[PDB]
């Protein structure tokens, strides 16, 4: 049975009885491991869309609107979930204005509304980890790129603005503590910023890779257990084990066979890669590819032990993919989100099938995001 | 609202910067000469020496309340700007933020 | 299939433009972006005034006045957009004139249309 | 040749000489009778576009911004273009502003931004003239619905909110003289509007019509001329030629045919009403539809003789169409937009074969609007 | 067909993803909405900076970069959308990253994406 | 805030309505009695005769600084307002801005 058959039948009913029609304003299901929210940057529409969908049905439960290539995030225990945006005076142009919301799990609404002082957002494609918020949740930290690299705190339990920190020509931000994260920077190192007490301290990892090994734009993270997985063009992996003190980096997986590699098979898209923590388990996209034409979508999700680098399964979508994520369940879900065709395709993690899609989602859908609260 | 005054809108060619001049190249992503201290009243020469577009450029309040935005230089050219006040003026590039350097002026 | 032909509508699937009671709704479905077929999807707000028609219901041959108030406060939801005129009226008829954005009475003022609610308002006979 | 290939090879050529590229901010090329405006509502969208084009080529010239349900306007001189659009804080919620500019026709750039006080914009599916500007283009009229009927008065002149009149239960606007316009009342009649020195005098012509008669949306009319065409569902056009004193109607013309009417022919679509001022001709849109399917595209268009009622010709489109209007040079163009393709199609209107369409106009292309200033 | 496929550039239509000089293109091509291969559209604005790219010439058999600076103060324009990657680069290396949203320098600071336009700064050899 | 006292907010059944007191119908898309006048303390009934929503708004500054709203009534409803001063109030239906009418207490 359909979703709007479903519904029908339900309301054929309330009609035979006596059961009146009281138009009322909805609440959203409590949130759950299974809750997957699709931000649409719409190909730089001046305004966007973010869809908030139940995984285990393929039924949206609500949306939100955003401005200017906004930035999404949710609290691992889902106690909300919020965002960076930025608006004008007239559309798309005048008086500029960046800001931070936060919505209500249940009720979607504005709780919220924290204006970010000089319009200081890095207005860039979105990369999942550009921005994030610390594991405490007391706090947004988001990127700044011109006139110079800075991060700014944003104070969730005060609603205020806090400071910018000045960090090092670095990208990307990585929470491992309230008061610490890691930052991927120009000269290939990780930069481990403190901005605790009033005050910034900065420190540079050892230099991990080479300026020909290119680290993509879209690493996976697990707040909760702090594994960064970050590939490179070819499906090299470093990984690291980010704590406060400081990044332990582990060896390098290749997530694809030198006979794959041998025949162009190569990482393409956009959100490429999923990290599921409970199980330490690794995803990415990959399809046979130019060497540069690694934005266009792929059609395989490849899976892998993130200790042995042993391969689990290889996937295939079935569809033109440029997104993926999965839920931290037990038993998780693979999202495969298509931005050519708006649409969500939803699968079993363990036995690579399609369950259902969920379609007419924006322009260019292009982030996900969820809960890590399951355990 | 000028503690300096740009003799040029668009960059110069190379050849013309007078061969007796304090000049600050750029190649490989960098100001070769990071750190450049002169006097008040002198003028600096900046020249780029690749094909990569690269400019000057101050944030609001450093060279005076706006920010200000040299143009932007290809292969060969330059820019010119003189600091007619003693001070400390930090400057960046405008597309690439990792490029900065500084014009210490007495 | 053709756009000029006669409404046929149906009683089985509530997100499909010939839904029976969506015989003039003009927009987008509430029950596709969160919300249901009378009910606003979370965050937007409740118009209490709006455009009606009286509506064919097939199952028991009966019509009834749908009162297609508007959720607003959101962009257009963009998702199982409809349009359809049974008895839609002119403008300077307003009560069934469905080109009017009917956010009128909706909390804080919302006046920005996101989807169009299908509730029953009674009997039209 | 086509138009990428015309600027390839140009390009091609100042390569082959010295010619450097010096990148610059255009000018559109001087208003003409040519020029087209393709105001875009996008079902609803927050924000929206319109896009002008030259007719004779089917180039785009330029683009504006505008947010929810603007209207358009062009002074037929075409000293210049304008549109009434509403903005909100948050994207699509928070404090409202609705507000007035007026674009140099050929920099494009907002020389006025008019805010208009107590958000009285009418938000509804744009129709052609329930806006309208005086005919010596010094002020713009805009209707008011909820709480009561009202018309503003905008000073382009000295750029600012004049105030609002207070009118019948009337809609649309059509203006005779810099202080008088007519509205189609509910009660079947026109209201002849004077608000000349500081007030307002109401009057009501004669009813033209019954209950039974219901007049269509679009009607098309003329600034220059007074002329004032308009159908109801099954074609028949009522007519009247304003003029300040009054309105002087004529007799009404059937557009279609006994035999037509007899076989379902039937008016339908957007914007269905064409009026050529210097010839004097009439264009409608019709296809065989059901009673109720007003709204559905069209693929034909009938010319008439505004005088005799006599056919000129039945020209057939070749697309599902929504709105049309024609440019009022001697040898008029017919424009055929479709929101469902989001295409524009062009027209000879004397023989009625497709010479060039214009494609990718926003998400649902449908109001039309020219300049009448050929002679 | 095949978006996995190498790129294949031409020098006969401005207005084709596969122009050649917009080898390294992301967004919309500016000739499309009122500008040019090289200029903006009346009302938007000339950033100055951007992301850059040598890309190879059919017709010549030479490279030249392109500083592909953006046409801002619009909303996209949504005409001739492209994107293309040749030896496009991560964000810690910005020169070469086209994600970015290059409007800095336009007149009256626009930041919002409307098109881009394919200048050559020079010969890239 | 009010110069008004609404009893309910939810509209009440026509048979519940005092058979003995003020009456303002409604049909055909018109309050039946256009003008009707009572005195500063009194309770004015409105009950609508078809299924057409309807109700009763006042803008702002009329019944107080802020505007007003009565909730929707459908066939067979009433809603009820106490005018509690002196004084000539004019008020319509929020979706049908054409249909007005007037409550003169004294
Ligand atoms: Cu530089
Ligand atoms: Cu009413």
């Amino acid at each position: 049975q359909t979703e709007g058959q479903r519904g029908a039948a339900e309301a054929a009913a309330a009609l035979a009885a006596g059961e009146a029609d009281e138009p009322v304003i909805l609440e959203a299901p409590a949130p759950d491991a299974r809750r997957v929210y699709i931000q649409d940057p719409a190909h730089f529409a001046a305004i966007t869309q973010q869809f908030v969908i139940d995984g285990s049905t393929g039924r949206i439960l609500g949306m939100t609107d955003g401005g200017f290539l906004p930035h999404p995030v949710a609290a691992e225990d889902g106690s909300f979930f919020a965002q960076a945006s930025t608006v004008f005076e007239r559309i798309a142009r005048g008086k500029r204005t960046d800001y931070v919301e936060v919505f209500d799990p249940v009720t979607f609404l504005p709780i919220a509304d924290i204006e970010l002082p000089d319009a200081p957002r890095f207005l860039v494609g979105t990369y999942q980890w550009m921005n994030a918020l610390t594991p405490d949740n007391k706090n947004l930290l988001f990127y700044q790129f011109s006139p110079a690299p800075a991060v700014g705190v944003v104070d969730l339990e005060g609603k205020t603005f806090d400071r910018m920190l000045d960090v090092p020509d670095c990208y990307h931000i990585f929470p491992a503590s309230p008061t610490v994260f890691y930052m991927n920077c120009r000269d290939g190192s990780l930069a481990r910023v403190d901005f605790a007490d009033g005050e910034t301290k900065v420190t540079n990892t050892e230099v991990f890779h080479t300026e020909d090994e290119l680290l993509i734009n879209h690493p996976a993270f697990s707040l909760r257990s702090g594994r960064l997985v970050w590939p490179t063009y070819t499906g090299k992996i470093f990984q690291a084990d980010l704590t406060a003190e400081g990044a332990t980096f582990r060896a390098p997986i290749e997530a694809l066979t030198e006979a794959e590699r041998a025949d162009d098979w190569r990482p393409g898209g956009w959100q490429q890669t999923a990290y599921h923590r409970q199980s330490d388990r690794i995803y990415l996209l990959v399809d046979q590819r130019d060497e540069w034409k690694h934005k266009a979508a792929s059609r395989f999700v490849v899976v892998l032990n993130a200790e042995t680098g042993e391969r689990i399964n290889k996937i295939e979508l079935g569809h033109e993919i440029d997104s993926i994520n999965v839920s931290q369940d037990a038993e998780p879900l693979l999202y495969a989100l298509s931005a050519g065709t708006q649409t969500l395709h939803i699968y079993d993690a363990a036995t690579g099938e399609e369950l259902r899609s969920v379609d007419q989602l924006g322009r260019g859908p292009q982030i996900i995001t969820t809960h890590d609260m399951d355990s | 609202q000028d503690k300096i005054t740009v003799t040029s809108e668009k960059p110069v060619a190379a050849a013309d910067v007078p061969a007796d001049a304090v000049v600050v190249g750029i190649e490989k992503m960098k100001y070769l000469t990071p750190e450049v201290t002169i006097k008040a009243g002198e003028t600096v020469y900046w020249v780029n020496g690749e094909v990569m577009p690269h400019n000057v450029a101050f944030k609001k309040g450093i060279v005076g309340e706006d920010a200000f935005r040299g143009e932007m230089m290809t292969k060969d050219q330059a820019y010119a700007i003189t600091f007619n006040e003693a001070g400390s003026y930090d400057y960046f590039c405008t597309p690439h933020p990792f490029m900065r350097g500084k014009v210490i002026v007495e | 299939v053709d756009p000029r032909a006669k409404w046929q509508p149906q009683d089985n699937d509530i997100q499909a433009c010939d839904y029976w009671r969506h015989c003039s709704i003009d927009g987008n479905i509430c029950d596709c972006s969160g919300g249901s077929l009378t009910n606003c999807p979370p965050g937007t707000k409740l118009a209490t005034a709006s455009w009606v028609a009286s509506c064919y219901n097939p199952t028991d041959g009966q019509s009834y006045l749908i009162a297609y108030r508007d959720c607003c406060g959101y962009n257009v939801s963009g998702r199982c957009p409809c349009l359809n005129t049974e008895g839609e009226l002119p403008v300077y008829r307003p009560e069934f004139a469905n080109d009017i954005i009917w956010c009128f009475g909706a909390e804080d003022d919302a006046m920005t249309y996101h989807c169009t609610i299908s509730p029953i308002v009674g009997k039209a006979s």
